[PDB]
Formats: C-alpha cells, structure tokens, sequence
C-alpha cells in the first residue's frame, strides 16, 4: 500500500527512498537501474522493494469519508 | 483412546510399525522419497570421502543413541579405509557404520546380494556399482537407490 | 607381516564420471600373469599412465587412533595407505586366482598366479603404494 | 512419612519420659548399625544411593532428634546413651555419606551441635560434599520427592490461636530445647 | 546457581566416566559447533560430535568419550575454557588492528 | 593445535570503514566460528526499538496495528548501552522504569489548506501534515532520562522515512514505549541492515595462457581481475578481490580445462552494515564479546546430574 518501512531481506531502511525515487524518474529523467543505484540499493534485496513498488494508497486516498467532494 | 484396552490395541494392532508391508501383496509401503533418494546416490558414490571429524559428526546426528536402541551405550566407529596420506572413511562406511550401531550386537551382519537402478555403465569403465553387496553388514560394494 | 609385494607399472587411469577417483589398471614387470585394478583418490595420490607403483598388501602394520607422538609403523615406509576388506575370491583358469578387495567402496581386483598370491586370504588388509 | 512423625514427635513430645526417647535412639541405632554391617557393601556395587533412601530417612530422624533432646543423652558420668559419640562419627564418615542426602537444613545444625558436643565432626565432609558439587548419584526425577519429603515435620508448630496455648503443655518450642 | 542449562543424560555416561553425553538448554549450531571443534584438538578425546534431536526443541546434545587419561566432564571443561581462551584472543587482535588501521 | 598458534597466524584486514557499513577480512580463522559472529551480529547483538504502541486515536486510513508494526521497524538511533532489560514479570506499572523503556509520541491532525494555488496535485500545499514521517516522532524524556539523554536526544536514524499519509479530518495519537530486545526474537531488533561473509576468491591457472586466449580469458573474469602481464604475455591474476566467482569461465571450453577456481578457504570477507543506532565495528565487537561470555556463562554454570 505504502511504501515498506525496511527491505524484507536486508534489514536496512528503504521507506525514506520512494518520493525521491520517483524525482530521480520525473525530474532527472534517468532509467530505474541508474536511479536505484543513485539511491544506495547496492543488493538486489533491496533494488526489487523500490523498483517494484505500487503505491496503491495513493488511490485509497481518493475515498475520504470527511470531506464533502 | 480412553482406556488401556484401547491402548493396548492402538500400540499393538493397529500400530504403523508393523504395518511395513501390505497385506494385498505383501510387499513394502514405507520408504524414503526425493530429497534422500538423489542423496543416497552421491553419499554411497565412490566418490564419497569424509575427514575423522565429518564421519563422526554424520554419525552422531543420525543414530540419536539417547534412545531405546541402547544396543550398546558407546557409539561403535570402524577404521578408516585410507589410512595414509590422510584418514579418510568412505560413504559405504557411514551406512555400515549406522547397521552396526543400530542391529542386534549378539546378532551377524546382514549378507544381501542385490542390484539398484543404475547401470554400471554410468559410472566407467569396470564398475560394479550396480551390484549392491552387503558382507557381514559392510556395504562393501554398490550405491544405494530407490531399490 | 606383509603378504604381497610388485612392481605394477599402470596402463590406464580413468576418471570415469567422478573427480577424485580413478580407475587404474596396470601390469606387472616381474609377474607376465599379475595384473591389477585399482579405486585410488587420485586427489590425495595423483596417477599417470606409464607411472610405476609398488604395491603392498599387509595383515598388519609392525585399533585405529590419530597419530601420536613418535609413532612409528610400516605405513611410514609408503606414500598412499588403505584399509579394507577381502570378500571374494575367483578361480580364472587352471593356473591363476583373483582377490576382490573392497576399501570402504573403492575397489581393486588383483589377478595372479596362484602361487604368487598364496599369501592372501579372505580377512581384512592394509593396502600400500609408493611411487 | 513414618521416619518423619517419628523424629518430629519425639523431638517435641513435652510428656515423654527420658527412657521412652532412650527407647527410640536405641531403636534407630541400632537399626542403623546394623543396616551399615549388612549392606555397606552394596554401595560400591551397581545401583545409586537411592537404594538407600530408607537408611538417610532413619539416620535424619535420629539426628533430628539428637539436636532436640541431646542434652538428655548425656548419663550421671557425662557419658553418652547409645554411645553416640562414637556412633554418629561413624555413620558420617560410611560409605553412605548420610550428610550429602539428608534434609540439608538438620544436617547443618546436626553439625552445630554434634560439634559444639564433642560427639562428631561432619564439617569437613559438609565442605567435601559441596566442593564435588560445584565442579554417589541419584535420578532426580525421584530425588526431589525425598527432598520433599525430608522436609516436612509433622509436629513444628502450630498457627492457630487457642490450639497452640492448650498445646503449650504438651510442646517443646525450639526456643526450649 | 542455574542447574537447568546443562544435564548429564545418564543411560549413555560409562561407569569410568570416560564416555558421556550432556544435554544443554538454548543452545543451536552456534555453540555445538564451536565446542566440538575445540573438544577434538584435545589428544585425549577420542569422540566427539554434537547434534540437535529437533529444530522446535531448543536443545543440544554433546557426546565426548575420551582415551582414559581425563574423564568426559573433564574434556568438556577443558573445551569450554579452551574456546573462552580462543575468543579473547579474537578479540585483541581484533582491538589491535583497529587501532593500528 | 594450540590458542598461541592462532594468535601468530590469525590476521585482520580493514579495506573500508565508515559510520554505516565496514568491509574486512579475518584471515585464518575456522569457518565455525566466523560464522558464529554473523550469527551473533543479525541476531543476538540487543538494539532499541519501539514494542508496544498506545493508541488514543487513529482515524488514518492505515490501520492500527500495520502502522504500530511500522514504528516498530523504524531504527532508532538509541545506544542500546544506556538502557537496562525489562523484567517481563512484573505487572505493568513495575514493568516499565527509566532505565527500562524511551517514550515516543505522534500527534498529528490533517486540516485543509485554503491558500493552495488553485488546480494543484502536491499533498503538500493541498493539505497541511498530509505526510507522516518518523522524525515526526516526539522524545519525551521520564525522570533521570531529563538527564540522561539531555546530550543525546531520541531521534529516528533515518528521519525521512514514510509513516502515514492523510487527508483533512484525519488525525493520529499515539504513544510508543521502546525497549531492548534482539534479532533473533524480532528483525525489527536486528542492528544491521545485514551482516555477511563470503569465502575469497582463488583463481589458479594450470598452465600459461597467452595471446588471443589471454585477452579472451581476460573477458570472462570482470574488469582488473585478470592481469595480461608485458614480456611473457601470458596472463596472471591481479586480484582476486575483485572477483566476484561469476563461474564465467567455466562456459567457454577452452578454457574450462586449465583452471581451477577455490577460495582462500577461511580467508573470510566480512561485510557488516549498521541499521543506524550503533558502528558497524561496535556491532562486531558486540558480538566478539557475546560468544565469548556464552563461552564464559557455560564454564562456570555447574553441572548437574
Ligand atoms: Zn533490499
């Protein structure tokens, strides 16, 4: 739904990683592999939590019961 | 079950550890599958060495000798079939080592002369290891198989 | 006491489909009738053809244990030893005999006259080569 | 459980007479000393010292009596009834080692007093006994129960009110021994 | 003290105590391993091997058995203090070569 | 063999530390115990994280205990060192102390934004707090910690990380208590973000190997591995560090008959990487130390029969 907190395998810490990932795609215009890198996802553990992310709650959202649309 | 008539039956009669061969032909159901088979084959290969140190650790995790097959209270070992360069057992040697812990000790080894599933062809020129050959309990000759 | 000795000089050693054993088959020089099969870990022992091995078989060495200080025995005298079982014997003709030795699975056959093999008998042996 | 009211009873019993306890001492050691005659022997011989549960049983009622009544076992001379100077010494120092299975709490002030009596000398068998600890044996699975059991006395005092001043009469607290 | 880590199992200690197995409480491979590796360089031991009856039961199981010079709990003591004496050693060097990098 | 004899062949290597990962070789060491302390290091060495969280309100669209079990994994960057074990014992009220447990708020209410630039997509100048980060979590301090922690204040390792999301309306209100545990009990106790070993490569070659089939041999090993020597213009090995045992080779027939490829067998090439709260060094040593006492613990629990 939202990105994980931590890669499943490695341990380490991959949830501060999807907005900018998603600058380094938009923005600075460069392949999944360059900008994953540029991130710090040296072990493929970690690549495949960012590369193959879907931030499904960003649909959940269009749903809010509080306000009147 | 609920009471020691019905205990007695369950442990007795309808027990699984009789029921190794099937009354239809009489013959086994229970055996080792997969994962063990594909072992078996590179364990008893001629192929198969192991340290002092491997052939007593392969040993002790399969006999749990802490158990009702107290046949004896210390774990029988045999002689290494290289003794020089290096000591080294063989993967027969394991298998003969586990009969010779685990049957009767006022009893003589098993004596089987049998085949497997394996032309010797497989393995070289002038093999035998299709010929599966237990002397006085010592797997002496032969890889052992889904057979 | 020892049992049996020859000079063998080894014809072919294959590799079969393992690759820490060979199959080696190797004649006599002193014997024309002896000759020889043999299961070596060729990884502890390396074998060419055309190589020549003295071949040793012994009842004893003058139970099992690590070496210990100043042990001495007549495995010192080889470079390769092996222990193991013998669990048959064959008639091949009026004249010669062959022994079937099994170490732990790695099998020799050796083949000879039966006077020159008189020595052998159906019990466990040492096994010994040097280059 | 018989061994323990035995021991207990004696040890409290206000209205015995000195020879009725006499009585049971003489009983004990000699029952004792003739367990040790007669088997002694088997200790060194297959089987654990539990075989012999019935023989600290016994040798712990009789300590445990001794420390409640051994000023009464002192005759005219100051010498001892049922020669328990040379007595317990010997039981101690047996093959049975009675101080490393008995109620470690009796043993313990059986050594106070037996010490302090000039009757025995357990003390150094005590610091043995712990020091092979730390670095002769018994299931334990069953030991506890006999640990347990050791542990009970039947007649130490009693908490209910009245009961315990109408008691008073027929009751050697420990603070009177 | 803590006498519920580490038990005797008695139906395959010897009378001579040369030979025996232990039971030992939340211990895996980590241990087991560790410790037979170290019991074996002792001359005197003449088996040694552990195993795990089953992964869901945190349980250990040691067998040594000796020549007869030291007794089983011996070899086991000389074991444990050798693999101690093996760890500090570790560790110094280990001190040593960050200081020194 | 012989603990003097280990002490002169036993070698360390350090190619590469930093405040988050190290990279170093133990040199002749048995492979059982450099296992040990990759062992020890994913799961033994203790870290603080939070454990138990107390909701008052969460009208998020995340649900409680998914976004409980996200602070959960959220490395604080706490010394494990400056707190004491909770006795799981003793009641509540007892079972929480000041050496025991770091208290954590989150307090955040969504409103709409009216100043938005009219036709917008970004959250951020749609709603005001739409996005939850861990940093967002609050310290507060209980009795000594005041104290204690006044040079050091509790904050998340890595501040960015994505908590929740909102929309107008909603709010979260939460406390976390935060304690030590380890690895093995829970990963979000791990103090790394992964700790291995791999065996050092050997490459030998059994025989010269020259000219085209040098540069070809060359190609199957990556970039500076393989060395074409000037003179004998037989190839050799620069370093095998580098290799990353790709098997490669092996493929090409020509070659699979003249090489060899092992390891420099205990030769182990550690590397550890810190999930935040402690050094990677710390974290070894941490578990250089907790074998030892396991080793230490076990000598001097007497046994019984
Ligand atoms: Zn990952």
């Amino acid at each position: 739904m939202i990105v994980p907190v931590r890669c499943f395998s490695c341990g380490k810490v991959v949830g501060d990683k999807w907005e900018s990932y998603l600058n380094l795609l938009q923005e600075d215009e460069l392949d999944e592999g360059t900008a994953l890198s540029r991130l710090g996802l040296k072990r493929y553990c970690c690549r495949r939590m960012i590369l193959t992310h879907v931030d499904l709650i960003e649909k959940f959202l269009r749903y809010n019961p509080l306000e009147k649309r | 079950p609920q009471n020691e008539n019905a205990r007695a039956e369950a442990l007795n009669l309808a027990n699984t550890d009789s029921q190794y061969l099937t009354p239809t032909s009489g013959s086994p159901v229970r055996g080792l599958i997969q994962d063990h088979i594909s072992a078996g084959v590179w364990l008893t290969s001629k192929d198969s060495f192991f340290t002092r140190e491997q052939y007593q650790q392969y040993i002790y995790g399969c006999i749990r000798p802490e158990d009702g097959h107290t046949t004896r209270s210390k774990i029988v070992t045999l002689p290494p079939t290289i003794f020089k360069p290096y000591p080294l057992w063989t993967g027969k040697q394991i298998i003969t080592t586990v009969l010779l812990n685990v049957t009767p000790p006022d009893m003589p080894g098993i004596n089987l002369i049998s085949k497997n599933k394996i032309k010797n062809e497989y393995w070289g020129k002038g093999s035998l290891e299709n010929e599966v050959l237990f002397k006085d309990g010592a797997l002496l000759c032969g890889i052992l198989d889904k057979s | 006491n020892t049992l049996f000795d020859d000079i063998f000089q080894v014809s072919e050693v294959d590799p079969g489909r393992y690759n820490k054993v060979c199959r080696i088959e190797a004649a006599s020089t002193t014997q024309d009738q002896c000759k020889l099969t043999l299961d070596i870990n060729v990884e502890l022992f390396p074998v060419a053809a055309q190589d020549s091995l003295t071949v040793t078989i012994a009842s004893s060495l003058n139970s099992w244990r690590p070496p210990q200080a100043g042990d001495r025995s007549l495995a010192d005298d080889y470079d390769y030893v092996m222990y193991g079982t013998a669990y048959k014997f064959e008639e091949v003709s009026k004249d010669l005999i062959a022994v079937y030795y099994s170490f732990g699975g790695l099998l020799m056959r050796l083949e000879g006259n039966y006077r020159n093999l008189n020595n052998l008998k159906q019990e466990n042996a040492y096994l010994l080569i040097r280059r | 459980k018989s061994l323990q009211y035995l021991g207990s009873y004696i040890a409290r019993a206000k209205k015995l007479s000195r020879t009725q306890i006499i009585f049971v001492a003489s009983y004990l050691t000699s029952w004792l000393n003739r367990y040790v005659i007669e088997r002694e022997e088997e200790v060194d011989q297959r089987g654990g010292m539990e075989r012999f549960k019935h023989f600290y049983a016994a040798f712990q009622a009789l300590c445990y009596i001794f420390c409640f009544r051994h000023n009464i076992f002192r005759d005219t001379d100051g010498n001892w009834e049922c020669e328990l100077d040379k007595f317990f010494q010997r039981m101690v120092i047996s093959k049975f080692n009675p101080l490393k299975f008995c109620n470690e709490n009796v043993m313990l002030m059986f050594a106070r007093i037996a010490q302090q009596e000039s009757v025995a000398y357990c003390f150094s068998i005590i610091e043995n006994n712990n020091n092979e600890r730390l670095r002769s044996s018994w299931s334990l699975a069953t030991r506890q129960q006999f640990i347990d059991l050791q542990s009970y006395f039947p007649y130490d005092p009693l908490f209910l009110k009245n009961y315990k001043i109408l008691m008073k009469e027929y009751y050697i607290e420990w603070s009177e021994a | 003290p803590d006498r519920e880590k580490i038990k005797l199992l008695t139906q395959a200690t010897s009378e001579d105590g040369t030979s025996a197995s232990f039971q030992i409480v939340e211990e895996d491979h980590t241990l087991g391993n560790a410790l037979r590796y170290v019991i074996m360089k002792n001359p005197d031991v003449e088996f040694c091997g552990y195993s795990i009856p089953h992964p869901s039961e945190n349980l250990l199981n040691i067998r040594i058995q000796t020549y007869g010079e030291t007794t089983a709990v011996d070899a086991l003591q000389k074991g444990l203090k050798d693999l101690m004496d093996l760890c500090d050693v570790v560790e110094s060097k280990f001190t040593e070569k960050i200081k020194s990098m | 063999w012989n603990v003097e004899k280990f002490k002169k062949d036993f070698e360390v290597n350090i190619s590469s530390l930093d405040a988050r990962e190290a990279n170093f070789d133990l040199i002749n060491i048995d492979t059982s115990i450099a296992n040990a302390f990759r062992r020890i290091m994913i799961s033994e060495v203790p870290s603080v994280a939070a454990e138990y969280v107390y909701f008052f309100n969460n009208t998020s669209v995340i649900q409680d205990e998914v976004l409980a079990h996200r602070i959960g994994l959220v490395p604080l960057k706490v010394d494990p060192d400056m707190l004491t074990w909770v006795d799981s014992n003793l009641p509540d009220d007892e079972k929480f102390t000041d050496e025991n447990t770091i208290v954590l708020s989150l307090n955040v209410k969504c409103t709409r934004n009216p100043d938005a630039p009219k036709g917008s997509t970004d959250p951020k100048e749609l709603y005001n707090n739409a996005h939850v980060y861990a940093r967002d979590l609050k310290f507060e301090p209980q009795g000594r910690q005041s104290t204690t922690f006044a040079d050091c204040p509790v904050v998340p390792a890595d501040p960015d990380i994505l908590l929740a999301k909102l929309r107008p309306g909603q709010e979260i209100s939460l406390k976390a208590h935060c304690i030590l545990g380890i690895g093995g009990d829970h990963a979000k106790f791990s103090p790394v973000s992964t700790a291995s070993y791999r065996l050092l490569p050997q490459i030998n070659i059994l025989q010269p190997i020259k000219g085209e089939s040098a540069r070809r041999f060359q190609k199957c090993f990556p970039p500076g591995v393989i060395g074409i020597d000037e003179g004998s213009d037989e190839a050799y090995v620069k370093d095998a560090r580098k290799d990353t045992v790709s098997r490669e080779v092996l493929r090409y027939e020509e070659f699979a008959d003249k090489v060899k490829l092992g390891r420099v067998r205990n030769h182990f090439i550690f590397n550890v990487e810190s999930a935040g709260a402690m050094t990677p060094e710390e974290i070894f040593f941490k578990s250089v130390r907790i074998l030892k006492n396991k080793a230490e613990y076990l000598k001097n629990c007497p046994i019984t029969q």
